[PDB]
């Protein structure tokens, strides 16, 4: 609700108070005293203030909308990244003057069917970035159709290896991948280092798939990202290739018990007393 | 060939490929207004 | 806009271009009818 | 980097890839 | 150079107690322009065997997070002082020594008093009322922020590269800041 | 069941009303525009062989810009 372009329309643009307009039921249950909490606070006003919300009641006050339907849109073009936030009051005002210009009952309809489209497109924006999918599946396939579906060598190491591939940008919503020229990449994160180059590690890795000093330093660092997502019987246990997935994987195992292992060490360096400066160089010679 | 002539671009990658990607997509989009074209060597082999 | 120039012993004129789009877009629906709309902004003036 | 590009239509106006470096010398 | 890069080193602040902004480690190179293949191959093959131990110096030391150099580091991720809590033994009974100056004995100077066995011993907190957020130490600031070796640099699209490199940016308002 | 209070909504300013001016607000109906041999002594340069029957007159009346 934090994020709903109409829930945000209504903190800046309907009154933060009970009006008998908005809150009709919720003043006539006030006038009428049938509140739970505080019955008689009503009789306890003055004529000024008692008589005139009475008066709201029995005939209420026409208002419009226009206002709150279009701020309810241009909030969510700001939400959406299609306006820049400075552009807010631009923006506003120039859809202001057009559905001024152009104001009918079918414009004020096709508002009301337009803030419950932009509720959608919102929210859809929102699920799209936690699952993290549509832009990487739609530019792995298209790498995977420049990358020949048939090695000579290795297809069973081949075949599970790209399906792994699909795994990262799948069960990984910030990791993306996109062309730049000629070749495709791999961020592991948005705004983050390790990116690999797929059109230059594929062309290291064929030629590699059945062998059983000579590998690219992003084909090792390819390896080492697919490493939690292949099992040991996703490749062989012989092949050069599939001898380096086990021991990344044991390699990425031996750095999360040595990360619980550095937590340990100098805790119990501190409360034992020794140098700061020393306990903390000693403690990665023992683990490095 | 030799890795200080890859180095120093006498021989080698153009300046579409040993450039970092980004760099490359910044001066297609900036060209008529702010040239890098002329910041970076290409080797041209024989 | 303030401008200096050169003195001069004779009436000059000053002739500032400023700059538009001024801009005409034909429209013939029908076999003999030319309509045209004519739009120019800054200094506006046309059927627009 | 379209946000930078002019635009010509809707498309940006985009340089080539390849010319991004220079290679003149004094003949070659 | 994007297979083996070198280091972006981080340059730390000590008031702020951030980080102020990434440079590669131009200053710690090793000069093989004038080797040969005997050797250019194997100082390149000590380039990236460093990589490799920052990699895993990283993986070891650095806390898991998203944005790299946050602005405000939580309280639970922060190393807090912790102390034992503080004993205190309290001098002199106080009620003791209204009741025998009210019979008219002058106490001066000072179990401790001779007509009092009583002896009240006070053990208060230490540490702060609130846990300390905000901003790393010189030795937090060691733990993390290992060097950043970052593979392939800036291939990627505009806004994924690492901008917190530069110390002039921003996170919560994505520009780099100016004179005013 | 509360009252329905229906929405007060404007006429378009663009509407059919209209008799939209380019540099003002949008006057609608029923105004009135004047050509008035006066004003095309104000703009001279187009008449110099015009009488007070056949005559270029200016409608505008914009007191910002000028004469002409």
């Amino acid at each position: 609700d934090a994020t709903d372009p109409a829930v945000r329309a209504a903190l800046q643009s309907q009154p933060s108070g009970l009006n008998s307009t908005d809150d009709w039921r919720q003043v006539m249950d006030r006038i009428m005293s049938l509140t739970a909490r505080n019955p008689d606070a009503f009789r306890q006003q003055p004529q000024a203030n008692r008589l005139s919300a009475i008066l709201e009641a029995v005939v209420p006050a026409r208002a419009n909308p226009t206002h709150e339907k279009v701020l309810a849109i241009v909030n969510a073009l700001a939400e959406n990244r299609a306006i820049r936030p400075d552009e807010a009051g631009l923006v506003y005002d120039a859809l202001l003057q057009r559905v001024a210009r152009y104001n009918s009952g079918n414009v004020q309809t096709n508002l009301d069917r337009l803030v419950g489209d932009v509720r959608e497109a919102v929210a859809q924006r929102e699920r799209a970035q936690q699952q993290g999918n549509l832009g990487s599946m739609v530019a792995l396939n298209a790498f995977l159709s420049t990358q020949p579906a048939n090695v000579p060598r290795g297809q069973e190491d081949y075949t599970n290896f790209v399906s792994a591939l699909r795994l990262m940008v799948t069960e990984t919503p910030q990791s993306e991948v996109y062309q730049s020229g000629p070749d495709y990449f791999f961020q592991t994160s948005r705004q983050g280092l390790q990116t690999v180059n797929l059109s230059q590690a594929f062309k290291n890795l064929q030629g590699l798939w059945g062998v059983r000093s000579l590998l690219t330093p992003n084909s090792r660092l390819l390896l080492l990202l697919i490493a939690p997502f292949t099992d040991s019987g996703s490749v062989s246990r012989d092949t050069y290739l599939g001898h380096l997935l086990t021991l990344y994987r044991e390699a990425i195992g031996q750095a999360h018990v040595d990360e619980h292992t550095f937590q340990e060490i100098t805790s119990v360096s501190r409360a034992l007393g020794q140098e700061d400066t020393g306990s903390l160089e000693a403690t990665l010679n023992y683990l490095l | 060939m030799m890795p200080q002539w890859s180095y120093m671009h006498i021989s080698g990658q153009d300046a579409s490929e040993y450039l970092s990607p980004g760099l490359v997509q910044f001066a297609r989009a900036t060209e008529t207004y702010f040239s890098l074209n002329n910041k970076f060597r290409n080797p041209t082999v024989a | 806009m303030t401008f200096e120039v050169d003195p001069m012993d004779e009436p000059t004129l000053l002739y500032v271009l400023f700059e538009v789009f001024d801009v005409v877009r034909v429209h013939r629906p029908h076999r003999g009818v030319i309509e045209t709309v004519y739009l120019r902004t800054p200094f506006s003036a046309g059927n627009a | 980097f379209a946000s930078l590009a002019p635009r010509h239509g809707s498309r940006p106006f985009m340089g080539n890839w390849q010319d991004i470096g220079t290679s003149n010398m004094s003949g070659g | 150079s994007k297979e083996i890069p070198t280091p972006y080193m981080w340059s730390y602040q000590p008031q702020m107690g951030l980080a102020a902004g990434a440079a590669q480690d131009y200053s710690t190179r090793i000069n093989y322009m004038s080797a040969g293949p005997h050797m250019i191959s194997r100082v390149n093959g000590i380039r990236a065997h460093r990589n490799r131990i920052l990699l895993e110096q990283a993986a070891i030391t650095t806390t898991p997070r998203n944005n790299l150099n946050p602005r405000s580091w939580p309280a639970a991720l922060v190393y807090q002082e912790s102390p034992a809590p503080t004993t205190v033994v309290l001098p002199r009974d106080a009620q003791a020594e209204v009741q025998m100056t009210n019979s008219g004995a002058q106490l001066a100077g000072g179990g401790r008093p001779s007509f009092t066995p009583r002896q009240a011993i006070l053990t208060l907190q230490t540490s702060s009322s609130e846990p300390r957020s905000g901003g790393i130490g010189t030795l937090q600031f060691i733990e993390e922020f290992v060097p950043s070796v970052y593979f392939n640099p800036f291939s990627g699209p505009p806004g994924h590269y690492p901008d917190q490199f530069i110390p002039n940016f921003d996170a919560v308002k994505d520009s780099a800041d100016g004179y005013d | 069941d509360p009252p329905f209070v229906p929405p007060r909504y404007l006429r378009p300013t663009g509407g059919r009303n209209s008799i939209r001016y380019s540099e003002l607000a949008p006057l609608f109906d029923t105004t009135r525009v004047y050509l008035v041999d006066n004003k095309s002594t104000d703009v001279a340069s187009l008449n110099y062989q015009n009488d007070h029957s056949n005559f270029l007159t200016t409608v505008i009346q914009n007191n910002d810009y000028s004469p002409g």
